DNA sequence: AGGTCGGCCGACTGCGGCA
DNA sequence: AATGCCGCAGTCGGCCGACCT
DNA sequence: AGGTCGGCCGACTGCGGCA
DNA sequence: AATGCCGCAGTCGGCCGACCT
C-alpha cells in the first residue's frame, strides 16, 4: 500500500511512497530512497489510491 | 458515463458538484473523481496527546526563551501530564547541568515519574542524560521530530507561564527573576482552582478521588468499527481514554470517536 | 469581603473560580474583581465584511504575488461581492497603469459596479485613480489600514485562485502564464459550480429571482437588545443581512445575532 | 439629467438608445445628443455557434493582429489585439473568450492554418466544440464579421478623441467595454446581456414606485418583498430595497 | 528485588522504611543493608505554622548561609543554600518555600533583622502569615531545626561519596528530595505526603491482587472499577489499571 | 440616559440612572460617581419604567 | 482479509475479497485487480458473512 | 467614555484611551496625543472600566 | 396551598496561539 | 520513534427561591 | 395491502489559512 | 475612514424505493 505526506520539517508536500504503518496518531513511510523509516504523524496522510 | 466525467475533470479540475450536474452522478461518483485526482490536493482531529493516569506517572518537558531576563530566558519546564502539575527553572543554558539542574528541582519540587517525554534536542538525547534516566529508572520518549505537538502539554503550560509573569511583573518589582518565577509557580498550583474547586497541587498529591463512569461505544480507526460498549476512564475539552477487558493498554483518542451507548 | 477577595487578587492575580471557593462569593462577582484587573489583559467574532445585494454593486479588488511568472507576480484581481464572480490580471507591477489595465479588462470581463472597495495602498489612494473613479462614477472605500479583513472576500479568492492554478499547472503546459490564469478564470466562473447547481457566472449575471425569508429576531448591540422580529434578507456561513422598515440602511450582521422568531 | 447623458456620452459616446433608456430621453433627443458628437456620426441559445475572424488594426502596427470571436446568438464581440496569426495566437485568444464567453457547441473559422493545425483539432475535441470549416462564405457570416469589425472600429475611432490610453489593450478593452455593456439594443438590452441568457419568463412582479421625495411613480420597479403595509422594492440605480406603505405602489402589468 | 534495593540504597541510600516497604525486606535485613553502607550509620493540620531558621554549610562556603523552612506538623524540610542572612535572601527563600511548600497561616523565626524588617512585615500582613517572634529559646522548637540540620548534613555527608554535582544547588536539592519523598516513617508515608495531607478517612476498597503472571496475591491494591465478571485494579507501581476475573479478586478489610 | 442595571458587584438593581454610552453589548454607566465608569453587559440593563 | 465494500464508483457491493490494511477510517481494498489499490472509507465494509 | 485598545499595525497592545464612537465593527480611539483619530476594528477594543 | 417568574448557577463553546 | 491544548468570558438551559394566585 | 430496512441524498460542520 | 471567509470532505438525519410480512 501506498500514501501521500506532508514533510513535517520543510513544510513540502511529499508522497506518494511506500506505506509501512499507521495508526494511533502515527504513520511509517519508507521508501528505499531514505536511508531510514519516514515516521510522521497521521494528521498529514492522505489515503493515496 | 463517469468517464466522460472523468475526463472533463482531468482536463478542467470541474467541481464535484458541477460533475453531479453535469453527467447526473452521484455525489459520492464526483468526490471518487475528484478524489483520484493526482494533481488535486482539510485536516480533521485524528490524533490525541494521551497522558498519565494518576500523578506521577508521565512527566512532559521542554524549555521557552523569557528574553526578559536575558541568558536567564533559558527556561526549564516539566509538567506532570495528569494533574497539570507544573514547574519551571530560569536556566541560563541547555547545558547537561541546566537540565539536571531543573530535574533536581523538580524531584523536590513534584517528585519521581515513571517515565517522561521530552522533545528530540540533543540536551536530552545525550548519552548523560540517559545515564541519568537509568540512574532514576525513568522511561524516555522523544516524539516525532519536529512536531511541537508532541510538547503541546508544556506548551500550553509555556502560554499560562508566559501570561502569570507578565501579569505578575505589571504587579510590581522582583527582587529576582526566581523572585518573580517563583511566584508565578506558586499561584499556578497553589492559588489557580480549576472548576471542580481544586488546584493544582492538590490534584497532584491529592487521593484518587475516582467517579464511576457510563458505558460508551468505541470506533477503532485501525478496523473502521464501533467497539464495545465499555466504561470510558476518562474525557476532556476534545479528547477520552478507554480501557477494555479484551485491550492490550489503555486507549487514548479523541472525543469525536465516543458515541455514549444507552 | 469582596474588598479581601481583591485584594488577594491584586496580590497573587488568583483565578476567579479560586476567588469564588475562598470568598464563598458568586461567579459574576469573580470575574468582575478580575476584569477590573489592569495587571490581567478573548476574540469572538463580532463584525463582518458586507457584501452587494445584487451584481454590479460592490466589488472588492486587491492584488497577489504569483512568484511563479517573475515580474508577473503582480496578479491584480477584482471580485463582485454579491455573486463572488472573479476577474484577475497578471501584470508586471502596481502602476497606475497597471491598475487601470486591470480596471478595463474588468469592465469589459465583469461589467460595472456603483461601488468598490480596495486596501489602503497609494495604487488606488492615488489622484489619478480618483479621478478615474468620478469619471466612471463609482465610490471607493479603502477600509482600515493594516487589516487585511476589509479584503477577505478577495483574499479567500486568492486562495482559491492559487490552487486552482496549482491544480492546473501540474495538469501540463501553457503558451502563457497568461493562458494559464484565462484557464483558470474560466474555470472559476464557469466550470466551478455551487451547491446550488449554478455557476458564479450565473449567479452575477442571472435571471432576477429571490426567495421568500422568514422574521428573525435582530440584535443591535448599539443598543444591546433584541429588535423586530422582521425578515431577514439572506444568510450564509457566519453572516446575515436584514433590513427593516424602520432601518435607514441594509444590516449585516454575524449570523449569532439572529435568533429565528415563532 | 441631459447634462450627465452628454456626459457619458463624451466619456463613451454610447448609441440613442443607451442615453435614453437611462436618461428617458425623447428618443429625437437622444439622437440630438449623438449628431451633435463629434464623433459620433442565429439559432435560440447563446454559446452554440461563434464567429472567429482576425482583423489587421494598422492604427496599432504591432497589436494589429485583432482576433475576433462573435456570439452568433448575441453578437457579443470578444477580440484580442495580438501580435500575429499563429495556432497559438489562436489558441490564447480562444482561452481568453472562454473566461470572457465560455465554451460554445461549435466555431465557424476560416481554412487557414492558424486555425487547421491538429492541435488545435486536440483543443476542439478536448472542449467538444464541433468546428465550422467555413467554406460556405456567404453574406450572413460575411456580414457578423463586417458589422463587427466596423462597430469595434467605430468605436475605437471615437476613443481617438480622448487617447489616454496607455496600450492597445486598453484602448480596445474600453472600446469592447461600451459596445458589449452600454450600448442598446432597441429592447433596452446589451449584448452581454443577450449573450449570458438570463432574460426569459421571468415571473416576479415589478411594481410602479411613487418615490415620494418627488411625489410620483418611477420604474417599474422589481418588487423583492412585503409586509406590515409597506412593500420592499428594489429599483435598478438603488443602492438597497426600499419600504413604502403599499397605498404608493402600483402593481405593474 | 533485594539487589536494587541495594542499587537504589547505594544511589539515595534512603532508610529501612523506605527500603523495606518498597521492597517488602524482612526489617532486620533492611537495618542490614544499612549498616553495611559506607555512609549510612504540632498541630493538626499542615502549612499552619512553620518554623524558620539558617545555617552556615562550610562545604559550600558561598553558599552556606542555607535558609530552612520546616513545617511543624509534617516535618517537611524546604531549604535554599543562600549567599548571606539579608531580609531579601530572606525573602527570596521565603517565595521560593511558597512555590515547593504553599503559604501557612503562621511562621516562627528568630529576632534577627533578617526577618524584622517592615518590609518583611508588610509580606507577612499580604500574606496573612502571623509571626511568631521566637524571641524565647525552647528545646521543642530547637529540636525541630536541630533535627533538620542534622538530617539534612547527613544526606548531604552521604552524598559526599558520589559527588558528581555541578553546583550545591544539584547536591542540596537531591539531597532534600530523598528527605522529603523517599524516607519513610513507620507507617510508609513521607514528609512531603504529610505536608501534603491528602491522608484521611479514604473510602476506597482495596483488593488483593492475585498477580497470575507469578499465581500469587499481591496488595492490596486501590480498586478503580468492574464489570462483566472482572475487575479494574490499579496497583501502587503499574503504569496502568489491570483487568482480572472476579474469583482472583479479594475485597481486603 | 436613565436606565437601571444589574450591580454587577452584588446583584442589586442600580438606578435608573445616567448611562453615557454603549456598544458590542455593553453599556458604560457613569453619572457623578467618578470611582468609576462602568461598561455593564447589555443583559443587565434595564431600562427607565 | 476476505471484505465486501461498496463500490464507491457505482454503488454495488464487490468481494467479498482481499483486503490489504486499513488505518484512518480507511480500507486498503486491493486484490489482484492492478488497476488501482483502493482505500475505501471504513463505513463501506461489511466483512464477508 | 475609555477603552482599551490593540494596536493593529505594530500588534502592540494600547490603551486606556479616549473613545470617540463605536458601532457596527468598528470603533474610534483619539487622545490629543495622536495627530489624528484612531480608526480600528471592533474587535481589538475592550471595556476599560 | 399551587402556579408563575426571576434569578442564580452550573455547564458548554468559539477563539487564539504556544511552538 | 508515536498522536493538540486549554483558559477566557460569553451564552444557554435548568434548578430553586420568592412571590403572586 | 402495510411494515421494515437499506440506501440514497441533502444539509451542516471543524478545519486551515489567505493576508 | 468602517466590520473574516469559504472550500473540503466528513458526518447526521431524513425521505423514498425495494422488498419482506
Ligand atoms: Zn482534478
Ligand atoms: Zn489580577
Ligand atoms: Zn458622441
Ligand atoms: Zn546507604
Amino acid at each position: 500500500p501506498m500514501v501521500m505526506w506532508k514533510d513535517l520539517l520543510t513544510g513540502s508536500w511529499k508522497g506518494p511512497d511506500v506505506l509501512i504503518t499507521a495508526g494511533r496518531g502515527y504513520a511509517c513511510v519508507f521508501p528505499q530512497d531514505a536511508e531510514s523509516p519516514i515516521w510522521v504523524p497521521d494528521r498529514f496522510i492522505r489515503p493515496f489510491t | 458515463a463517469l468517464e466522460s466525467a472523468q475526463e472533463s475533470h482531468a482536463l478542467h479540475h470541474q467541481n464535484a458538484a458541477a460533475l453531479r450536474f453535469q453527467f447526473h452522478i452521484t455525489r459520492e461518483q464526483a468526490r471518487e473523481i475528484v478524489k483520484l485526482c493526482p494533481n488535486c490536493p482539510h485536516a480533521p482531529q485524528l490524533g490525541v496527546n494521551p497522558r498519565g493516569l494518576k500523578p506521577r506517572v508521565l512527566w512532559q518537558m521542554d524549555v521557552t526563551h523569557v528574553s526578559e531576563f536575558g541568558k536567564l530566558k533559558y527556561v526549564h519546564v516539566t509538567v506532570d501530564t495528569y494533574s497539570h502539575f507544573t514547574f519551571a527553572t530560569a536556566r541560563t543554558g541547555e547545558a547537561t547541568k541546566d537540565v539536571l539542574q531543573h530535574l533536581a528541582q523538580s524531584f523536590a519540587y513534584m517528585g519521581i515519574p515513571q517515565k517522561i517525554k521530552t522533545d528530540n534536542a540533543p540536551a536530552y538525547v545525550s548519552r548523560s542524560i540517559q545515564e541519568f534516566l537509568a540512574r532514576w529508572k525513568i522511561s524516555h520518549v522523544t516524539g516525532i521530530p519536529y512536531n511541537p505537538q508532541g510538547q503541546a502539554i508544556v506548551e500550553r503550560t509555556h502560554q499560562n507561564i508566559k501570561a502569570q509573569l507578565n501579569k505578575l511583573q505589571k504587579a510590581g518589582k522582583y527582587y529576582t527573576p526566581h523572585h518573580l518565577l517563583a511566584h508565578a509557580l506558586f499561584v499556578l498550583n497553589h492559588v489557580n482552582m480549576d472548576n471542580q474547586g481544586h488546584t493544582a497541587a492538590e490534584r497532584h498529591w491529592g487521593p484518587i478521588s475516582a467517579d464511576p463512569k457510563p458505558m460508551v461505544m468505541w470506533k477503532d480507526l485501525l478496523t473502521g468499527s464501533w467497539k464495545g460498549p465499555d466504561v470510558l476512564i476518562t474525557a476532556g475539552r476534545g479528547y477520552a481514554c478507554v480501557f477494555p477487558q479484551d485491550a492490550e493498554s489503555p486507549i487514548w483518542v479523541p472525543d469525536r470517536f465516543i458515541r455514549p451507548f444507552t
